[PDB]
């Protein structure tokens, strides 16, 4: 269990440094540390991309179903009463419903307060907020799927 | 918006 | 094909940016329209059951994944306890007696099935509107 | 449970006497 | 010029039967706007009801997300200009016979051949909705739309049909209040109906009610939600989140911005999925 907060994620758009919040949810941070250590994402494409609401990825299939954890196939949601979905660039765990978490993830684009009591607020981007704003402008269909490959080159859980 | 949607690929130059 | 693939739910906050109707599935601009091969007769029977008595069984495939109720106005179904229109009912009540002349002998007196039944201030407003 | 145990038979052998009755396998 | 497979048809026009039988032609009537030969469909909604065939083509329904026969909104059950003013954009269409009329219908059909799923330009602004239109979206619709229109010869008292007159009787219509965009007669009354609702009386002072008893916080509203919904209004002078009653107290310096909060929250400010609780505060040193 380490907590240097920087994450040296290497994507097709560019290298983004992501600040993990080991302060508020160490469990999901340790699970993604273990998985990105084992390289679950070295060559995974973002799947659901919505303008001004969220950018979702982490699906190896890209079909909105793939995901596997160390605590079973699914693990637990965690919260904090001062981290709320308020702002852009807010990394979080992609989810179906509570008491369940897949390996997928997403970031948001706006103060989205009605989702604070649901999902694990998992990180935030510090270098590369223009990067995630540029990635947020990929054209997608009504099924929210991209045009060409936008794929994670390499993952590093730096710390 | 009023303007179009600006698209550049992930790696290379500006797509037209 | 496997059950786990199609039954796997979707990760996400469901995208509440849309309205209810545009987020809802379709193929036609108004609902997913798809063919069917129901029996003609039971279609017509439960159709006429609703058309007369205001209740029928509900048609579905995946609403609740279990659906076995009645619809329309509910309580009159169990007032008749689920009888149909093609059934000789439990009682013969509120019938209405026609008068019959089925001889074909009298003239202007023979009414067979053509029998008219035994039962056989506003105009100021109508003249002021017109 | 009480008379439904034969009323369902009434409905079934009522309905099936029209389900396949009139030689479904009037035209000319 | 146009074939079809199934019509658009908002729910009040189908009728109360889930089992309806419906007939189709191949080139039926013409569209009553653009004279285009669609495929007219006919059915019986209900046992006391007229047949209500099909009025405009599928193209002139896909233009404005309108149902097929009663000419109302497919998302709401509302007239056309209620939607276009309530979405503040008109999606123009000409008026004459050719002058850009069948030209633009032909070309907007040609660029609608791919999707067949959503309206052509309304798709972007039909999302940012549900605030000003949802207050008037009359669900559980009244089926007086489907009743057969009033016969003559009861109007003249002549109707020899007696009971079996299928149409109606004893509904004399009134010649004082009865196309596609504007202007329509009952719509002006309905927008006067929405502009003139029933609020609380505005009390005789000079804007002293900057406080307000808004509550019903429960577990939905938090402190930063309501003060960032008021930070776009402006500045507070004192907030509190009094959780014995699940309530929140905010004020404004020089009332006006919180004034529209009084306009936003007459049982009307709907954030986080709740009809919020609102009654009037003191502003009286009480
Ligand atoms: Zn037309
Ligand atoms: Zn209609
Ligand atoms: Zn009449």
């Amino acid at each position: 269990s380490w907590q240097p907060p920087n994450v040296y994620l290497e994507t097709s758009m560019g290298i983004i440094v992501l600040e993990l919040y080991w302060k508020h949810a160490p469990k999901t941070c340790k699970n993604f540390a273990e998985l990105a250590r084992r390289g679950y994402y070295n060559g995974t494409k973002f799947h659901r991309i919505i303008k001004d609401f969220m950018i979702q990825g982490g699906d190896p299939t890209g079909t909105g179903r793939g995901g596997a954890s160390i605590y079973g196939k699914q693990f637990e949601d965690e919260l904090h009463p001062d981290l709320k979905f308020t702002g852009a660039g807010i990394l979080a765990m992609a989810n179906a419903g509570p008491d369940t978490n897949g390996s997928q993830f997403f970031v948001t684009l706006a103060p989205t307060q009605w989702l604070d009591g649901k999902h694990t607020i998992f990180g935030r981007v510090c270098q590369g907020i223009g990067m995630v704003n540029r990635v947020g402008m990929v054209e997608t269909n009504s099924q929210d799927r991209p045009v060409d490959d936008v794929k994670i080159i390499k993952a590093y859980p730096s710390g | 918006s009023n303007a179009l949607a600006i698209q550049v690929d992930s790696e290379g130059k500006i797509k037209y | 094909p496997t059950y786990e693939t199609m039954f796997a739910p979707e990760f996400g906050p469901e995208n509440p940016f849309r309205t209810q109707q545009m987020a809802a599935p379709r193929n036609m601009l108004s609902g997913y329209a798809e063919p069917a091969h129901i029996n003609d007769f039971m279609f017509e029977q439960q159709r006429r059951t609703f058309a007369t008595y205001g209740y029928a069984l509900d048609p579905s495939l995946d609403n609740h994944q279990v659906s076995a109720k009645y619809i329309g106005s509910v309580e009159e179904a169990e007032k008749n306890q689920g009888l149909t229109v093609f059934e000789t009912g439990q009682k013969k009540t509120e019938k209405r007696k026609k008068f019959k002349e089925n001889d074909a002998s009298n003239i202007d007196g023979f009414l067979g099935p053509w029998a008219k039944y035994v039962d056989e201030e506003e105009q100021k407003e109508l003249d002021e509107i017109t | 449970s009480e008379e439904k145990l034969q009323e369902k038979a009434r409905k079934w052998q009522q309905l099936q006497a029209k389900r396949y009755a009139e030689k479904r396998k009037v035209d000319a | 010029w146009e074939d079809a497979d199934f019509p658009i048809l908002c729910q009040t026009c189908l009728g109360e039967n889930p089992y309806i039988r419906m007939t189709k032609e191949k080139y039926g009537k013409e569209c009553k706007i653009c004279a285009r030969p669609f495929t007219v469909f006919r059915w019986c909604p209900g046992v006391r009801m007229r047949f209500k065939k099909t009025e405009v083509c599928q193209t002139c329904s896909k233009l404005k997300n309108v149902c097929q026969t009663c000419l109302l909104d497919l998302e709401y059950g509302l007239p056309i200009q209620v939607r276009d003013a309530g979405l503040s954009f008109k999606d123009d269409m000409p008026k004459s016979d050719v002058n850009k009329e069948y030209y633009t219908q032909n070309m907007e059909r040609e660029i609608s051949n791919s999707d067949g799923t959503r309206p052509v330009g309304m798709l972007g602004k039909a999302t940012s909705t549900s605030d000003m239109l949802l207050k008037l979206a009359r669900t559980t619709p009244y089926y007086k739309r489907n009743r057969p229109h009033i016969c003559s010869f009861w109007v003249k008292g002549e109707c020899k049909r007696g009971e079996e007159c299928p149409y109606r009787h004893e509904k004399p219509t009134d010649p004082d209040d009865p196309r596609y965009y504007g202007i329509n007669d009952p719509v002006a009354d309905k927008l006067l109906k929405r502009a003139s609702t029933m609020p609380r009386l505005d009390p005789p002072e000079d804007k002293t009610i900057t406080t307000l008893y808004v509550g019903g916080l429960g577990d939905t509203i938090t402190e930063t939600d309501l003060r960032n919904h008021f930070y776009q209004f402006g500045e507070i002078r004192t907030i509190t989140v009094v959780q014995r009653q699940q309530c929140a107290f905010i004020q404004f310096a020089t009332r006006q911005a919180a004034e529209v909060a009084a306009e936003k929250s007459f049982n009307k400010l709907i954030v986080n999925g709740r009809r919020l609780n609102v009654k009037w505060g003191r502003s009286q040193a009480a």
